[PDB]
RNA sequence: AAGGGAAGCGCUUGUGACCAGACUUGCGCCCGGCGGAUCAUCCGGUGUUCUCACCGGUGCACUCCGCCGGGCUCAGGCCAG
RNA sequence: CCCACCCAUACCCCGCCCUCAGGGUAGAAACGAUGCCCUGAGGAGUAGGCGGCCGUGGAGGUCAGUGACGAAGCCUAGGGCG
RNA sequence: AACGCGACGAUACUACCCGCACGUUGUAGACGUAUAAGAAUAGGCUCCGGCCUCGUAUCCUAGCAGGCGAUUCCUCCGCCGGCCUCGAAGUGGCCGUCGGUAAUUCGCGUAUUGCAAUUUAGACACGCGCGGGAUCAAAUCCUUUGCAGACGACUUAGAUGUG
């Protein structure tokens, strides 16, 4: 149900009920997504195949630095900072983002909303929150 | 060390005491198990509903038995002589001082137990 | 302004406890899906997580608000009602009573 | 559609008592509010001298040494009667019991709160979905008349002026959707070619 | 040596007295009856007690107490006078007062923190009886004591950066 | 703290109160700074388990012993995905 | 008459305790050999039989045992082993 | 009904009413807790065209747990005032003002909660604080009465009077 480039609805964490696109399937059940980040507000970062819903619309992929993204597939992206970040944030103030991940998450989006802002209304989809309401069965209804 | 040797998992089949019949309402008998032989007894005909009966069922693993749960066995110590046997066995042996023993010799056999890395399990009570 | 909500569980209703005519076995529970009828509807829930969460007297760590996580095994009869399996058998006040089942771990 | 609901307010007028009683403490149990109304329109099966003389047994069975006090209290209203029916439906010697009493409401006639409230049946309670053509059935209301209940005649006169409000109620109602569907006509009569057709497509 | 060893001893005024000649159960009740008290307020309640004019409440030994309107001081209907209880206990509470006195506090400001009655060993006596049985008195008497003072974060990463949140927002 | 015509007892939660453990880092490497000669080998004596050691001498910067300022590996408690 | 469903200590798979039965364990780098390792089966129980462990007062030997920096005793909604 | 209910009088403090700052306060258990015809079922509804197995319906549903700004929109909510309405256990309508408001489109912000950890968020009740208005109460003991009485309990009377 999952393929590079399909837009998934994440279930838990941060952006809990929230509409991402994947972009490439890393290994043990790592999923690399992005919101894009100009549309609904989640960056670069990866989440759970058993904690995202596959949806069968499929975004067009085409124009974008396939080379980009498996450089930031790579297994080090968040870790190697990670503790940097803790030790420093840790009056309150938003600590910053790295140069790194602002480029690239900037390549990406801008690809990938060129490509998006073809079909109609699916960047509204996209910054739209998914919610269950009154009479909503997850067990018939189709994604 | 401080740490023990890697054991199995320390399981206990039962936790709570086995209460002797009736124990709760008469105050002249003991809560100390006792097997009763009445012929009519519900406890002993193991009427459902009823107190459980100790049995060789119940017994703990071989492997775990006499275990605390720090993963040692205790040993009662009356002296430093006591901790040097302890010596060889800092893994799997904890020294447990001995309740009559005086504050002066406590201290040195904390001391001595201390150099040797043998637990301690009761080093901080008269601190 | 949204003016929307914020549902991302199924509501379950915790019944009673696997018993026969006489005993109780508080191991597992049955829990009532919202909107589930029959065995198939069940199946699709069979693995799904579920929490119940409650209230307490003291602040632990930030919260008033304490959870018991669990998971859906089986179906239970022919009603669609699901057998769950608890971190701990449920307060046993909570017979008829609100629990959210989570669509994670999802295979859709 | 096994949902779950504040609370579920049932109109009794045509349900027999035992199956209703039986529903409503399932749902009791399983942890819903209900509060059911016309308590004198619920039905009972069999013929009606049936269900006074097993009322005149009840009746008979009382307590020797104090009828003030453990003896069987004959309550006579029908809000009563379904309420004994699903007490003996329910294990009301525990909390739990308690509890579900305690989420249980009944009464006679609509009172003013719940005559604005939508009422929902039960279909596998309906006395037309459940008896055969050619039975006979009682009313609980009549059978509460004859063995002594004071105010039929007030609930009657209630249900008449609630029933006259309903009918100016309706009336508005019905001015309202003559008025949608005149504007519903306007309006397509306008909106953009492409979303209609798609609207259609889709189902709406 | 006292049961109430929580109150310093050099702000409280403390009495005692033991084998006394009185009623276990009737000084139990009337020192139920003022404890908690002012001074003053037990002292006049006492000995309107000894007069009749007040009455304390019978709640644990009421065996077939009859009624009295007074009880309804105490929200109960059995009530009595037990005048030799009342005696004792205004003497042990002058007794208390003149400590106070020369400890130099307030006597106006002073409560009743602590009373206790218990029994004390039971002095027998002796009555002849008909069908060859001797019956034993023996006679209930009781400790009095009583003591008087004046009156007067381990969070997650998640809840943090949400707190982060709402403090930025 | 509990208490609508008994209490008391077993299995299993939950609340409140009060607590025993576990953990605080250990091991080994790449470095650099050190403080130093209990490295080797050989020679004499001694004791033994007849080939193994201890003493005394010889042996001093990529050899041996302890500390420090770092970096890396592994193993480490609780609950989980 | 048909279908599905509920559960007993029963029936099947796994773990743990114990008992019994069958094997291994010396030119000993060798063992609470009264020990350890492998394999299988079995577990209600009155009268009765056998075995092992727990506790009390006193005696011989030993622990170059404990103790006024506190023995024994007692109390304890404080803990550990069985 | 001594754990069924209503009406009214007076209610000193405590806080009686009013608004919010809320509360490590409670709850047999919010998470869109949305939805009034009546009556019949061998008939019914309707705008008078027709429609009725079917609530697998209508409403509602997009925006940092929902920001700031802008073209366009008079649509939908909320609060207070006036007129009226609702009594079966008491509410809704109209108008007005004021506040908010994607039906179309766009820019800037989301990052780090690190791969999930209840998305602590609703309601009513209760409690601590303020600052605005208002008032300055009773019952019991005591004495007395005999329309009452085993004791309680009850009818009575004590403040200036036909005491």
């Amino acid at each position: 149900s999952l393929q590079p480039g399909t837009v998934l609805i994440l279930l838990a964490g941060r952006f809990r009920g929230k509409r991402v696109v994947l972009l490439k399937c890393l290994d043990q059940g790592v999923l690399l997504v992005t919101g894009p980040f100009k549309i609904n507000g989640v960056p670069l970062r990866r989440v759970n195949a058993r904690y995202v819903i596959a949806t069968s619309v499929k975004v067009d992929l085409t124009g974008v630095d396939q080379a980009k993204i498996d450089e930031v597939a790579q297994p080090k992206y968040f870790t190697a900072e990670k503790a940097k970040e803790k030790a420093s944030e840790e009056k309150p103030q938003k600590k910053p983002v790295s140069s790194t991940r602002a480029a690239d998450q900037k390549a990406i989006d801008k690809a990938l909303i060129a490509n998006i802002k073809k079909v109609d209304m699916l960047a509204s989809y996209l910054a739209s929150s998914f919610s269950l309401r009154k009479g909503d069965k997850p067990h018939l209804m189709k994604f | 060390m401080v740490a023990a040797k890697k054991h199995v998992p320390i399981v206990k089949k039962r936790t709570k005491r086995f209460m002797r019949h009736q124990s709760d309402r008469f105050k002249c008998l003991d809560s100390a198990w006792r097997k009763p032989k009445g012929i009519d007894n519900r406890v002993r005909r193991r009427f459902k509903g009823n107190l459980a009966m100790p049995s060789i069922g119940y017994g703990s693993n071989k492997k775990t038995k006499h275990m605390m749960p720090s993963g040692h066995k205790a040993f009662l110590v009356h002296n430093v002589k006591d901790v040097e046997l302890l010596l060889m066995h800092n893994r799997t042996y904890a020294a447990e001082i001995a309740h009559n023993v005086s504050s002066r010799k406590r201290i040195d056999i904390i001391t001595r137990a201390k150099q040797l890395g043998v637990k301690v399990t009761n080093a901080k009570a008269k601190v | 302004p949204s003016e929307a909500g914020h549902r991302l569980y199924v509501k379950g209703r915790h019944l009673s406890y696997q018993r026969g005519r006489r005993n109780t076995h508080p191991k597992t529970s049955l829990i009532k899906i919202e909107g589930v009828d029959d065995t198939a509807a069940a199946n699709f829930y069979l693995g799904k997580r579920v929490a119940y969460v409650y209230r307490a007297q003291k602040e632990v760590r930030g919260t008033k608000i304490r959870v018991i996580w669990g998971k859906i095994t089986r179906p239970h009869g022919n009603s669609g009602v699901v057998r769950a399996k608890f971190t701990h058998p449920l307060p046993a006040r909570s017979f008829g009573a609100s629990v959210r089942i989570m669509l994670y771990p999802s295979s859709i | 559609m096994s949902s779950f609901e504040s609370v579920v307010v049932i109109d009794g007028k045509g349900h027999l008592l035992g199956r209703l009683a039986s529903i409503v403490a399932k749902q009791l149990l399983s942890g819903q509010k209900i509060v059911v109304v016309r308590c004198e329109a619920l039905n009972i099966s069999g013929e009606f001298f049936r269900a006074k003389l097993k009322y005149h047994a009840y009746l008979r069975k009382m307590t020797r040494y104090n009828p003030t006090r453990g003896g069987p209290f004959h309550f006579r209203a029908p809000s009563r009667i379904f309420y004994k029916a699903v007490r003996g439906m329910i294990p009301h010697k525990t909390a739990r019991g308690a509890a579900a009493l305690e989420r249980l409401k009944v009464f006679e006639g609509v009172p003013p709160p719940y005559d604005k409230k939508k009422k929902m049946v039960v279909p596998q309670a309906l006395r037309v979905l459940r008896l055969q053509p050619g039975r006979k059935y009682c009313t609980v209301g009549r059978l509460s008349h004859e063995v002594g209940w004071k105010y039929q005649d007030v609930v009657a006169r209630l249900e008449e002026r609630r029933k006259a409000k309903g009918a100016a109620y309706y009336e508005r109602k019905k001015l309202a959707a003559r008025q949608l569907s005149e504007a519903k006509k306007a309006a397509a009569a306008k909106v953009d070619p492409k979303v209609s057709e798609a609207l259609a497509a889709y189902g709406y | 040596r006292y049961a109430a060893t929580e109150i310093a001893p050099t702000k409280s005024a403390r009495a005692r007295g033991s084998y006394l000649r009185v009623s276990f159960k009737n000084t139990r009740e009337t020192a139920q009856a003022i404890n908690g008290w002012k001074l003053q307020r037990a002292l006049t309640f006492l000995q309107n007690v000894i007069d009749k004019k007040e009455a304390v409440p019978m709640r644990r030994y009421a065996g077939s107490t009859g009624r009295t309107a007074q009880g309804k001081q105490w929200g109960v209907s059995r009530a009595r006078w037990p005048v030799k209880s009342a005696q004792f206990l205004i003497g042990l509470l002058k007794n208390a007062e003149a400590n106070a006195d020369a400890k130099g506090l307030d006597t106006g400001n002073l409560i009743i923190k602590h009373i206790q009655v218990n029994q004390a060993p039971k002095q027998r006596r002796r009555t002849y009886r008909a069908h060859g049985r001797i019956n034993p008195y023996m006679s209930n008497p009781c400790h009095i004591e009583l003591i008087l003072t004046e009156a007067e974060s381990h969070l997650s990463s998640r809840q943090r950066g949400v707190r982060i949140r709402r403090a930025l927002t």
